[PDB]
């Protein structure tokens, strides 16, 4: 009955406990027995109590028997099912326990037999072994106990009220009895209410807040926590408080947060209590300690604590301690790091906002933990949105004037930091996870507002600052967020035109790579042809470009005439030219200019004379590759400029190949990422969409191939140090390109796959991704490739023929081996690789005998798992023709082979 | 054999709960920092193996020759 008028049905909860009111009224032994019935069902037990067994057996012999025909499907049980109708059974569970004694708060809870039987049921429950009744009579309970510290509240107040009453009266007959009486009365029932709750909290609580299951565990701290929010006065002193402090230190992340949850109620929203502030003092330093906690949920919850902690007071946070949490700011994990900037904020956060904006520039500064502000910015983002979108604020402190340098620089990071963060509406990468209405108009007003101020305030920036590259670096970047419409609808093309000029003249006196790629690829950002602008924009880059041409062609001269051996002086003046024109040739087409001549020029005279400065080979060997590329894009279209394209592409992947074996390493680097780019451009693919393209379609030679892999071999598998492993990620993935589009040969593949197990944690992911797409690819010729990895390794080891069966190299290769196995039309592939694996073991004979490579098939027997019953039968007619009869024969050094032979 | 769950241990030791409260280096850590250089924000922006098998490896400012590249990767 019961248990299922509470989860099925959402009839009313009072109206369900007021009829078993009524019913314990009518009858109060069968309606005890409907409740003792009702919380052995909500455990899952299918058992029944029945009024024999409630009449004449002890509870520990019911709880037995109920063991006993529990009738369990699984280990479920009600309270640790999934799903929203069982989230749904749980509250409705709870609730009819409070509901049940708040209605019975007066007459029934003062009888002697209501309660005291329920208590020891769920005292004895909580004893069991059984987790479905230790769970469910703990949560039942915690519950109870929860429901009778209200009533002992009510009675309190009752109490202090009646006794307001009885002084009223001594100051002025009969009446004084009755209220005598009845503070007597009520003083009964706060002794019967004391035992009950001593009953449940020293029969359950002490027991089961330590239980070893630590779901149990959460919630008797989850309660406790309860009780000293509920009635303060009773509760909250150090013989309640300890119990927290101890379960603190919990190993579980699910206990460790109740206990945090607990103590922020006591802060939140309202307190000022001196027992608490004593036991936070003793308990500090673990709470600031849990700002790291391994569960990151448990670690909001520590800095939120330490947040209310600061409002009632600042006593018991010391210097260090709110250094410890500012340092959270530049955490991985956002809700840390905006929990821990809220802290920050009231800390040290009380025209107007000016010296906020020093504040943080200063925290930026003082913290050495971030180079750039994009973090700390985003932990801020929250709680301190209006001091970071106030530009026309941030743009006066770097103009109208005091600031050191180093401060003005800082405050132009942050500045960009804010506006790209307004500007597009995500966090930046890691503190991502959208987007809803009011953030589009905020977007929208945030650019114009962004737009507007910075059309004028920009060029006046890069006037005061020009001379300085982070700056500039990073003012440069400021129009990429701009609405760009607003120049000629807002009438400011006069300061557009006074940008370009600053541009202009950043671009000439500048040699730095970052701040012409600024420029570079603002530029391209204010050439968009959407924009009435263009045309003006188009003009200012076509004449800077004509400039850098022009000076190009004569440094050229001088430099490559033969009398003159330039010195390294004459050479830094054609790298500072080149490079201004290489970054440019990226972002822009610049067809108009043929400098594929100079650039060509200037790498086949580094070739002949095998003394030419890095710098300008890397350079022109970008320059040269941009040439080509923008060539390949207007192609309306003639048939000259194509049959020209292939001879300079043809000839630059020449010339690529020879710098590749240039002893200069950064050199070989640069040579070999355009050549694995240039390979995948004019691939076989390059005519998937046009055939016009048929022409240029470029195949690798079969010495190309290996020099690649030669390269890779040097270079990426090898005996700021996280600088060195991402080049060579990137150098793995752009020869890894070449395999998964069958630009080079699979069998490439070998050498590489070899490497999955030595290099797991630098290259493992993306050798993991290059075996997927080749098994997509072709599941055969990936098999056999596979298997030629563990070949590869074989044949090493030999050098170093036999033998150590038990040795660390062999035993690695068969750790391989089990590994490319759980890799595994479906079933023609492990056939293949049997094949290639018997017939490698027996490729070279013995002259005494087992012939050399007989070791080979403890490793292939990692694979003869897989697959299969009736393929294990054609796979030994297969070795049949290898092995024989003296040979299946002989059982002494023969190991590999009678192990093989066992499927 | 009953698919009931019994405990044979119901509770915690009170000695180690002592020990819980006199070391928790266990269940605390290290600060995980995002990334700290410009450098290493675009990286981890454009790192990944998916990123990695979708982007030449000298990159590309301009949409119009990336797509060359880009053009090449989709089909197989």
């Amino acid at each position: 009955m019961l248990f299922e008028v509470v989860k099925m049905g959402k009839s009313a909860m009072q109206s369900v406990v007021d009829d078993w009111i009524e019913s314990y009224k009518h009858d109060r032994d069968i309606a005890l027995l409907d409740l003792i019935n009702f919380f052995i069902q909500c455990s899952g037990c299918k058992g029944v109590v029945t009024a024999e067994m409630f009449r004449h057996m002890q509870n520990s012999e019911i709880i037995r028997k109920m063991t006993e025909e529990f009738d369990e499907d699984s280990g479920d049980y009600p309270l640790t099912m999934a799903g929203p109708q069982w989230k749904k059974f749980k509250s409705s569970f709870c609730e009819f326990i409070g509901v049940l004694v708040r209605q019975c708060q007066y007459s029934i809870i003062y009888d002697e037999y209501m309660m005291d039987t329920v208590i020891s049921l769920l005292t004895g429950l909580s004893d069991s072994q059984v987790r479905a009744f230790r769970h469910t009579s703990t949560l039942a309970a915690m519950k109870l106990m929860t429901a009778l510290v209200n009533v002992a509240l009510n009675l309190s107040i009752n109490m202090d009220n009646t006794q307001r009453q009885y002084e009223a009266e001594r100051n002025k007959n009969e009446r004084l009895e009755l209220l005598l009486q009845k503070r007597k009365e009520l003083q009964e029932n706060q002794d019967e209410i004391e035992n009950m709750m001593n009953a449940i909290f020293k029969g359950v609580f002490v027991h089961r807040y330590r239980d070893a299951i630590a779901e149990i565990r959460a919630i008797c701290i989850e309660e406790i926590g309860i009780w000293m929010k509920m009635y303060s006065d009773a509760f909250l002193n150090d013989s309640y408080l300890k119990y927290v402090g101890w379960t603190m230190h919990d190993k579980q992340g699910e206990v460790r947060l109740k206990c945090l949850t607990a103590l922020q109620g006591l802060y939140y929203n309202k307190e000022l209590n001196s027992k608490l502030e004593l036991f936070t003092s003793r308990f500090k330093d673990r709470i600031v300690s849990m700002t790291l906690d391994k569960e990151y949920d448990v670690a909001v919850q520590a800095i939120k604590l330490l947040t209310l902690v600061l409002q009632s007071s600042e006593e018991v946070l010391t210097a260090e301690d709110c250094e410890n949490v500012y340092h959270l700011v530049y955490s991985a994990h956002r809700p840390v790091a905006v929990a821990a900037g809220e802290f920050l904020y009231k800390k040290l956060f009380s025209g107007p906002n000016a010296n906020l904006v020093k504040t943080l520039v200063f925290f930026f500064l003082e913290s050495e933990l971030h180079e750039h502000a994009a973090y700390l910015v985003d932990s801020m983002w929250d709680c301190a949105t209006e001091l970071l979108k106030d530009w026309e604020c941030m743009n006066s402190l770097l103009l109208e004037e005091a600031l050191t340098d180093r401060q003005e620089s800082a405050l132009i990071e942050i500045m960009l930091c804010t506006i790209r963060q307004a500007a597009e509406c995500h966090p930046p990468v890691g503190r991502g996870t959208v987007l809803t209405a009011k953030e589009k108009k905020t977007q929208l007003d945030d650019r114009t507002k962004i737009t507007e101020l910075f059309a004028v305030a920009l060029p006046q920036l890069l006037a005061k600052y020009s001379v300085d590259a982070e700056k500039v670096t990073n003012l440069l970047q400021l129009p990429q967020y701009f609405d760009l419409e607003i120049y000629t609808t807002g009438r400011l093309e006069k300061h557009l035109d006074a940008l370009l000029r600053q541009i202009r003249n950043i671009v000439e006196k500048h040699t730095d790579t970052d701040v012409l790629e600024a420029c570079s690829k603002t530029y391209h950002a204010l050439c968009n042809e959407e924009f009435t602008i263009f045309n003006r924009v188009d003009i200012s880059r076509s004449q800077l470009i004509d400039e850098l041409a022009d000076k190009f062609n004569r440094l050229l001269e001088d430099f490559l005439q033969e009398g003159e051996e330039p010195d390294e002086d004459d050479a830094y003046q054609v790298l500072s030219t080149l490079k201004r024109i290489t970054a440019f040739h990226n972002a822009h087409d610049l067809s108009k200019w043929d400098l594929f001549a100079c650039n060509y020029k200037l790498l086949k005279t580094g070739i002949e004379n095998g003394d030419m400065p890095e710098q300008i080979v890397i350079h022109a060997l970008q320059c040269t590759h941009y040439v080509i590329l923008w060539q390949l894009a207007k192609i309306s279209s003639t048939k000259e400029d194509l049959l020209r394209l292939k001879k300079q592409m043809r000839v630059f992947c020449q010339i690529c190949q020879h710098y590749l074996t240039n002893v200069n390493t950064t050199v070989k680097e640069q040579a070999f990422t355009i050549l694995c780019d240039i390979l995948m451009i004019f691939s076989h693919q390059i005519m998937s969409g046009r055939d016009m393209l048929e022409p240029l379609v470029y195949t690798p030679d079969s010495s190309l191939q290996s020099e690649l892999l030669s390269f890779i071999l040097d270079h990426v598998f090898i005996e700021s140090k996280i600088e060195a492993l991402h080049k060579r990620r990137n150098l793995l993935a752009a020869f890894c390109k070449l395999i998964v589009y069958t630009v080079v040969e699979m069998n490439t593949a070998a050498d590489i796959f070899k490497q999955y197990m030595k290099y797991y944690n630098d290259y493992g992911d993306i050798i993991k991704e290059t075996m997927s797409k080749t098994r997509q690819i072709d599941k055969i010729q990936c098999a056999k490739t596979l298997i030629l990895s563990l070949q590869q390794l074989f044949n090493e080891m030999i050098q170093e023929y036999n033998f150590d069966r038990s040795s660390s190299t062999f035993s690695g290769i068969k750790e391989l081996a089990r590994r490319f196995a759980l890799t595994f039309k479906t079933r023609e592939a492990i056939a293949m690789l049997h094949k290639d694996g018997i017939e490698f073991a027996f490729k070279e004979p013995n002259q005494g005998e087992p012939p050399l490579n007989l070791a080979f098939l403890d490793i292939l027997s990692e694979f003869s798992s897989k697959l299969l019953r009736q393929d294990k039968r054609t796979v030994y007619v297969y070795l049949e023709k290898f092995m024989t009869f003296q040979m299946s024969l002989r059982r002494e050094v023969w190991l590999p082979l009678m192990s093989y032979r066992n499927s | 054999k009953r698919k009931l769950i019994v405990d044979s241990v119901k509770e915690l030791d009170s000695k180690t709960i002592r020990a819980q409260l006199s070391d928790y280096s266990d269940i605390v850590t290290t600060l995980d920092l995002a990334p700290p250089t410009k450098k290493l924000m675009m990286w981890k922006e454009t790192g990944g193996v998916e990123k990695l098998f979708s982007l030449p490896a000298q990159p590309l400012w301009n949409n119009r020759l990336l797509k060359l590249f880009t053009r090449c990767l989709t089909p197989l």
